[PDB]
Formats: C-alpha cells, structure tokens, sequence
C-alpha cells in the first residue's frame, strides 16, 4: 500500500491501515473511502481487497472527473483489485457563465437552469447510476457498477 | 523588408476585433 | 399564371409514384445542374449542356424508404444517402446519357459503410452526415455517430483506414472531449468544424483545424490562410502564455508546409495523418448572452456567408424557438495536443431573433449570401441579414466602423410558404430568376426570391 500524491487521503487512513494490517500483509478493510482534498471522494461499501495495491496508480482526481486504473492494463476482473461497485463523489462541479466564463454557484440559477439533469444525463450516458448534486459545494455524486 | 498583403490582413484581422467591442458595448 | 415553362419540364414529372420511396431535389453550378430521385432512381439535367434528361435505376442496391436522408456534395458530382445505420455515396453520372451498362452500373456505387461492422459490442448508431467541404473532388465524408464519436471516410480509399476524433473516454463525469453533441457544422474557411453540445445547455465547441485526406485548396486561400498565419505569429510576444506561442508556432508550420507542397495545377495537397488528428476548441464566448435562454437548450447551428471573404456568422437555434446571429471577433490558432484549448474562441451576439413556433430545421443555400431559411413548425421563413451585413462586410474592409453608428441590426424576416413534413430545398437559376425548389412530401413547389 502506498499513497502519496498530494492531497490524497483514505477512510480509514494509512495510519489506520497500518494497524488492521494482518500478520502476512493482508490488508482487508471494510467501508473503505478514498479522494483528494476538495476535488472528490469514491466510497467502496462493503468488504475491499487492498492486500498491498498501489493508490498511485490505480486512483485519480481531476476537477469535475475521475479515474480508476489508468486504463484496464492490470485492471482486475469484475469484484477483483477495485474493479468493484462503489459511489464516487466529484465536487467543485459548477456550470460556467457564457459571457465570463464564471462559475455559477447560485443554488437559484443553478435550478433555473437545472444543472441537476443536465449533470444527470451526463451519468445516464456513462452507464453510471445518478444520485444527487449539492449546490454548496457543486457536489455530484453517482454510482458505477465497476471501474 | 516590407509587407503587403499581410498586413491587410492584419487590418482586417484587428478591425474584426475592434467589431468586437462595438457588439459588445452597443447592447449592455 | 403566365404557365410558360416553370414547375413543367421533362426531369420533374413522374407518375407510376408510390406513396413511399420519398424524393429529393438538388441543384449545383450557381442553380444550372439538376438531380432529381424518385422511386429509387436519379435523373440529371444540365441546363446548359444536355438537351434532355438522363436517368440511372440503384434500386438494386438501395431501396430508400423512410429512415434515410440524401445529400449532394457542393460540388454537385456526389450524393450521399445514409440512416441511423448505413452510408451509401454515389457519384452522378454527369456527361454520361446510357447508364445502362450493368457493369458501369456499379461504377457509380463509389462508397458504402454499415455500423454493423466494428468487430462487436454495443455499436452506437449514426446521427448526421456531412461531406467534407474542402475534401478534393469531395473524397471526404464526416459521420457523427450517438457516441458523439466524429469520424472521417476518405470515400475514395479503402487503403485509408478512417480517422476517429474526439474518442470516447474510460473515466467519468465531465472530462475533455466534447460531451452531446446535437449539431455539425463547417465553418467558411472550411477548416473549422463548429459542434454544437447540450450538456451545459448549449455551447459552441470546435475542431481547428478539422481536415481530410487530400485538402482542396485554391491559390487565394492558400495564401489567406498563410497570412493570417503569419500575422498570428508576428503577434507573438512574452505575454503569450507558453502554450498558445507553441500552437502559433505549429500552425505556421503545418501551413508553411501546405505551401511548398502546394499542388499549382490541380488545387491540391496531401495532409499526413499527424496534422489531421486534433482535439477539440472550445466552449466558444457568446457575448453578450441573454439570461433567458439559460434555461433552454439549443437546437441546431448554420453557418451564413455574407460575401466572399470568408467573412460568416455563426447561426443558433433554440428551445424558445429563438435564433442568435453570432460573430466571431478573434482569430484562432490551430490546436491539436492541448486538452480544452481555449485561446481565443470567441463570438460575439449581433442579434437575437424570437420566433415562438419551433424551430425544426435550419437550412441555407450557399448561391445567396446573407440569407437563411428557418424550417418553423409548418413554416419557412427567410430571415435575410443582408440588411447590416452588407455594411458590416464593408466596415470590415474599410476599416471604417463608422456606417455601424445608430445602424439597426434587424433582419429582415419574409415568410417563404406552408408545410407539414420538413421539406427538401434547391435554387434553380431558370432564365435569369431565383427560384426556390419546395420539396414536401407529395408537394414540390416552386417560388420566386426576394433578388
């Protein structure tokens, strides 16, 4: 297990990885999160493998997108490595203004122009589950079967 | 050296933008 | 009526019609070359040349029905048919009278493409077809698919494996690539490619440039776009971010390149595959932007000439069955690595048009500049800019903004007649007139233009 890139962080964390750490190296946590600091969050439910995987190159945060093993190279089967279910979480997700380029943050004109769907038929096309958006903190969270 | 051509096009260019801010200021 | 010799000609009458096979009209040359398709048959009339019409039966490949749309090149010598599944381009027999040779028959079935033939999987179906406006001797056909996939067919090669661009993406939520696209279209320069997508409601992404296998370009333009080239370069400074200088700074290559392999007799040149994949621009700044249509989306996207130079405007449709005359302010540089390359991609909304009714389809025929036909509910109206855009056009080579002072930017919006189902269109310059080709269904009605 290793995680550096900054920002990035885990729940539980690697200092509380260190500890449920079996007496081999097999590391099996349950309910594990994972995300960089104000851009996202991905929540594994359930039982997860992370017997010694590398986050630095299995895990990515850019604005407003993520990624899940750098492609499918040692991708893991269906339920393996991560290739599991889980809920991902993008934040700072906010529609631009068409005159500066602003960020509308307006829970009103957010809803005048319903960024909601706009945001969810975007998931709807990714083959992902659509669960909600906060406004506050252009929050957009949906769930995909696997990655 | 001189040019000739292009900078007409470089007029033209400018001038498309100096369209621009008239557009832009002429409605708010 | 003065029934001398309009709407009555041999070409256009055909009885023995099912109440199926649909037809379509087309016209070419400044409105002189005709073809006409009906019951899975083309006829062709050079009003010039050919003393009588000639026709050719491609029933035995296509049976046209319903699902399907056809498409001349500009150049009038191909014609395009496709659905949400298959592309068939076939090329006019122009010159030729028999084409009843069953072998030279085929010769004219030139390309075809089924999206039944990716290996497997979900294979997404086709959404518009275009041809490549600059594609020498129309070699070049643009499909978008529902992936918002573009991909580019070099008809007349099958030694051309097709180009694919803006791919789809392996990650999640919004990304690089242009997401929904619900229009295409070309810009005047014929390098650009305008995209019209809705997830965020509607902006204006683009493909700068957008190129085919073999470019079509005469010395004019070759030269016009070496300019501006130039004249981008010049401007290069130490304020210019990084990026940009090194776009310029290809871009004067790439076309410093098309320069010396220019071909001076033909009119044009080989473009390696390097220089044809890019990335799209965008979104483009609409400037000013009315508040109201935040909350539609938008409908389609045309591109208007309004003389010769190249100088378009950018055309939007809407929910609230609205219309903008967008102007494009600044010059763009050509792209290809950079992921949301924005430098410079801006508009600026002359005028907004309100209509109300909806707005199906917009549609323009090239012959007449600053004019457009707005397909509304059983509707065509002309809305005609030609008013302010013919001063515009001067006080762009003038340099004289002056003629814009107090000028109103209103355009002037004609009613052309009354449809049910999205008609077809064609101008026919029959003894010096302006004649307006109005193809419904059963219909097939003929008019005059304002000019």
């Amino acid at each position: 297990i290793v995680l550096t890139k900054v920002g990035y962080y885990t729940i539980p964390s690697m200092d509380d990885l260190a500890k449920i750490t079996n007496e081999k190296g097999e590391c099996i946590v349950s309910d594990f999160t994972i995300g960089r600091k104000g851009y996202g969050s991905i929540y594994f439910e359930g039982d997860v493998n992370l017997t010694n995987l590398n986050l630095d190159d299995i895990v990515h945060i850019r604005r407003k997108e993520v990624i899940v093993y750098v492609d499918d190279n040692q991708k893991p089967p269906v339920g393996e490595g991560l290739n599991r279910k889980a809920e991902v979480t993008l934040d700072g997700v906010w529609p631009t203004d068409k005159t500066s380029r602003c960020l509308i943050k307006s829970p009103d004109r957010l809803a005048d122009i319903n960024y909601e769907g706009r945001l969810e038929a975007v998931s709807r096309k990714q083959g992902a589950q659509f669960k909600e958006y906060r406004p506050e903190t252009g929050s957009w969270v949906f769930k995909v079967s696997h990655f | 050296m001189k040019g000739f051509k292009v900078v007409e096009v470089g007029l033209a260019m400018n001038t498309k933008k100096q369209i621009g801010d008239f557009f832009k200021n002429l409605n708010m | 009526s003065q029934s001398s010799r309009l709407s009555a000609l041999p070409i256009f009458q055909a009885s023995l019609s099912a109440s199926q096979s649909p037809r379509y009209i087309f016209s070419s040359q400044n409105g002189t070359r005709i073809v006409f398709i009906q019951d899975n048959i083309i006829r062709w009339y050079n009003v010039l040349t050919d003393s009588l019409y000639h026709s050719l039966n491609f029933s035995r490949h296509l049976v046209l029905d319903d699902t399907f749309h056809v498409i001349s090149s500009t150049s009038g010598d191909l014609l395009c048919l496709f659905n949400d599944n298959e592309i068939f381009v076939m090329e006019v027999p122009w010159g030729y009278s028999n084409v009843e040779d069953v072998s030279i028959q085929d010769a004219f079935q030139i390309f075809h493409y089924s999206i039944d033939e990716e290996e497997v999987g979900p294979k997404s179906s086709i959404k518009k077809v275009l041809f490549h406006p600059k594609s020498y001797r129309d070699s070049c056909i643009v499909v978008l698919k529902e992936d918002d996939t573009i991909t580019m067919f070099d008809i007349l090669n099958s030694q051309e494996k097709p180009i694919v661009l803006n791919k789809p993406n392996n990650s999640f939520g919004l990304d690089a690539r242009v997401n929904d696209i619900t229009d295409l279209e070309f810009s005047k320069d014929g390098l650009t490619l305008y995209c019209l997508n809705t997830t965020e409601g509607g902006d204006i992404f683009a493909f700068y440039p957008f190129l085919p296998s073999v470019l079509l370009l005469n010395e004019k333009d070759l030269n016009l776009i070496l300019n501006k080239s130039l004249v981008m370069y010049e401007s290069l400074d130490s304020t210019t971010d990084v990026i940009v200088k090194r776009n310029v700074i290809k871009q004067l290559q790439f076309v410093s390149k098309l320069h010396e392999n220019w071909n001076s007799r033909f009119g044009k040149v080989d473009i390696q595959k390097e220089y044809r994949l890019a990335k799209v621009q965008g979104p483009f700044t609409i400037n000013p932007f009315p508040g109201e249509l935040y909350d539609y989306t938008a409908t389609n996207i045309a591109t208007i000439l309004i003389d010769n130079g190249q100088n378009e405007i950018v055309c939007v449709s809407f929910d609230d069955g609205s219309l903008i005359l967008l102007f494009k302010d600044l010059e763009m540089s050509m792209s290809w690595d950079v992921d949301n390359y924005v430098y410079n991609n801006s508009l600026v909304l002359i005028e907004r048009v309100k209509l109300q009714r909806e707005i199906k389809s917009l549609i323009t025929l090239p012959e007449q500049l600053g004019k457009l036909y707005v397909i509304s509910d059983n509707i065509i109206q002309q809305v005609n800019f030609m008013s302010w855009a013919s001063t515009l056009s001067k006080s762009i080579n003038e340099s004289d903004l002056n003629p814009l002072a107090g000028l109103k930017f209103e355009s002037k919006l004609e009613d052309i007649a009354t449809i049910e189902r999205i008609p077809n269109l064609a101008y026919i310059n029959w003894n010096d007139q302006s004649n307006l080709a109005l193809m419904s269904n059963k219909t097939l009605t003929f008019q005059n233009i304002s000019s």
